[PDB]
RNA sequence: CGUGAGUGAUGAAGGUCUUCGGAUCGUAAAACUCUGUUAUUAGGGAGAACAUAUGUGCACAUCUUGACGUACCUAAUCAGAAAGCCACGGCUAACUACGUGCCAGCAGCCGCGGUAAUACGUAGGUGGCAAGCGUUAUCCGGAAUUAUUGGGCGUAAAGCGCGCGUAGGCGGUUUUUUAAGUCUGAUGUGAAAGCCCACGGCUCAACCGUGGAGGGUCAUUGGAAACUGGA
């Protein structure tokens, strides 16, 4: 949806969490123009905007397309501060990042056709799938065994919580309740819980 | 007297700055429990009983620490004549969840803020002198 | 033991009788690694002896910054000079980033729940003076309770 | 759905800055496999719901329809193309060579033009964002700025020279009053393109029941007087 390089997400933002090594062959200093100079200090509203831009490259849906995402991480009752990390893992990228189909989120959004999609009935080729207690995000009859669906079947052993994945199946249908602290913590919570409100 | 607690607010505050153990607040007809509403906690310490004659003068009996430490860091006026700060069932405030006693008078005379939400009423506490 | 933040060492091209005198004004934040701001400037020929010079001559310009339950007690401002700041509360278990003004003010207050705010300009001589203006004008829980002189749960 | 890479030769035939030092527009890349999600003909088919022998007290029988008739989609798996315009020394996330050289450009803030303006114009570009991009008039971030939270009674934003007088705006009078008053009282009602505590789906859009809950009610004295200006 960004149609650009996916290597500037760990340079303009301060929370990428998409790859292990990225500053090994790059230059982990400051920005681009003044990359050989010193760094700065994120502003009050800037830190909440930097995280939004940091999640802008991470989340497939950008400004206006992620309406539900922001709407579910604000008005929704519960821990408003940690509502951006709780009610935001209901996408189709989580299933691919828990079964072993795509290591990135952008590739996980395009893995809703090449990889497992048939979630025990009606499927969805969007970046977010309605996986609830009863949906088994699996593959189709003709696309039972794919190349991107059965790529890292043995390379990705450790799986995440509230997710299921096996050999020649990769059907997620475990717990429906997820963790609100089972995600990277680099951005502020109350800051985004107030700024968004406005 | 134009302001009921005019000298009252300019006495304890001044006595809590120059460290005045005994105070001389001009007692009136409602200047008794209004200057001793914090007798439950320890803000204005406590007193035996307002003793004078037809609105004469009332003491506050302020107490300090070893090196004269004031518990109150300056007292300002809030509920005065003219406007009315009646706290109904709108929204009751909270900070440390229970500590001292304030200005919440209804039909029980002088009560604390512990049951302020229970009664859901917010008035001004007052009392006569002797 | 003490989080000393040496931002930069402003130099000067003195055009006096001497060819080119070099005066390095090493700038270092005099923080006590707790929640105080701290700011001192030196003027010695040796930066190391100049950084400590302002840390031993200016270490009482700090201000005690308490915390409620892991969130800024009050969103204060800063009206001292050109450069200004702002206190934005966040969740106790969070973090900070880069991009804006000074970073040695909320970083000293190990809480990871405050966002350092200071637009004004880039001049780092009138932007840190506004940060201490709001830090000293901060509103605490009991601090405001004494202002009214009633109960702590009667002014919220 | 959104338009091709499961794969992948310094991925060049030599150029992008090149003091050529390497990297690369370049895990761009060949030429296929791949990726399905383009056709090829297709037969297709809620506001508003009960009827028409003469056999039937706000109930109903032989016999009452079309101006139509191709979302999400994992499927045929032809090959149907996210480009763009802008700042680039910047302010403000952004550039290299030439060509210019107060000629022209640039031109909110800056300013850059009388020589070495990567600020100019072309090429290789870069930061942004999203099927596009620069423009014109219209609220609020900007910031309290007739100050209201948000004005002084002096330099600031502030000395009516007017010395003699009731604008009812307002300036101790003890006690003292018959109840100006602070918190109780008829409550049925308590509805609402109303923030409805939930309530329905249209993937990207308009698919709407809950009047008691439900606040957005519709118990706050008749009342306890030693008290704004007036004793």
């Amino acid at each position: 949806r960004f149609r650009g390089s996916n290597w500037k997400k760990s340079r303009r933002l301060g929370i990428s969490l998409s790859g292990t090594g990225k500053e090994l062959e790059k230059r982990p200093y400051a920005p681009g123009q003044h990359g050989p100079n010193q760094r700065k200090k994120l502003s009050e509203y800037g830190l909440q905007l930097r995280e939004k831009q940091k999640l802008r490259y991470l989340y497939g849906m950008t400004e206006r397309q992620f309406r539900n995402t922001f709407d579910i991480a604000g008005k929704k009752f519960g821990v408003h501060g940690e509502n951006f990390m709780i009610l935001l893992a209901s996408r189709l990228d989580a299933v691919v990042y828990s079964l072993g189909l795509a290591r990135t989120r952008r590739q996980a959004r395009q893995l809703v056709n090449h990889g497992h999609i048939l979630v025990d009935g009606k499927r969805v080729d969007i970046p977010s799938y309605s996986v609830k207690p009863g949906q088994t995000i699996s593959v189709r009859e003709k696309s039972q065994k794919l190349n991107i669906i059965v790529e890292s079947v043995e390379i990705n052993n450790f799986v995440p919580e509230y997710l299921n994945f096996d050999a020649d199946s990769l059907t997620g249908t475990f717990v429906r309740l997820p963790e609100r602290s089972e995600l990277p913590a680099e951005i502020n919570e109350q800051l985004i819980v107030e700024y968004y409100s406005r | 007297m134009t302001d009921p607690i005019a000298d009252m607010l300019t006495r304890v505050r001044n006595a809590n700055m120059v460290r005045h153990e005994k105070l001389e607040l001009p007692a009136s007809n409602i200047k008794k429990e209004i200057a001793e509403i914090l007798k439950s906690e320890g803000f204005i310490k406590n007193v035996e009983y307002v003793e004078d004659d037809k609105q004469g003068v009332l003491r506050l009996f302020l107490k300090y620490g070893q090196n004269d430490e004031r518990v109150i860091t300056g007292l300002k006026r809030i509920s005065k004549p003219g406007l009315r700060v009646y706290a109904k069932a709108s929204e009751m405030p909270k900070v440390l969840n229970g500590l001292g006693i304030a200005l919440v008078s209804t039909s029980e005379g002088v009560i604390t803020d512990k049951e302020a939400r229970k009664r859901n009423v917010g008035g001004e506490i007052i009392a006569y002198v002797w | 033991e003490f989080e000393e933040r040496v931002v930069t060492i402003n130099r000067v091209a003195k055009v006096v009788k001497g060819g080119r005198r070099f005066r390095f004004t090493a700038l270092v934040v005099v923080g006590d690694k707790n929640g105080r701001v701290g700011f001192g400037t030196g003027k010695a020929q040796e930066v190391p002896e100049a950084i400590k010079k302002a840390v031993e001559a200016a270490k009482k310009d700090l201000v005690v910054v308490p915390r409620v339950e892991g969130t800024t007690p009050h969103t204060i401002t800063g009206r001292y000079g050109s450069g200004s700041v702002f206190m934005k509360p966040a969740a106790p278990g969070t973090g900070v980033i880069a991009g804006g003004p000074v970073r040695a003010v909320l970083e000293l207050a190990g809480i990871t729940d405050i966002l350092s705010k200071s637009l004004g300009s880039n001049t780092p001589i009138n932007m840190v003076r506004a940060t201490i203006d709001g830090l000293q004008n901060l509103k605490n829980a009991e601090d405001v309770a004494k202002l009214r002189g009633k109960t702590v749960e009667e002014l919220y």
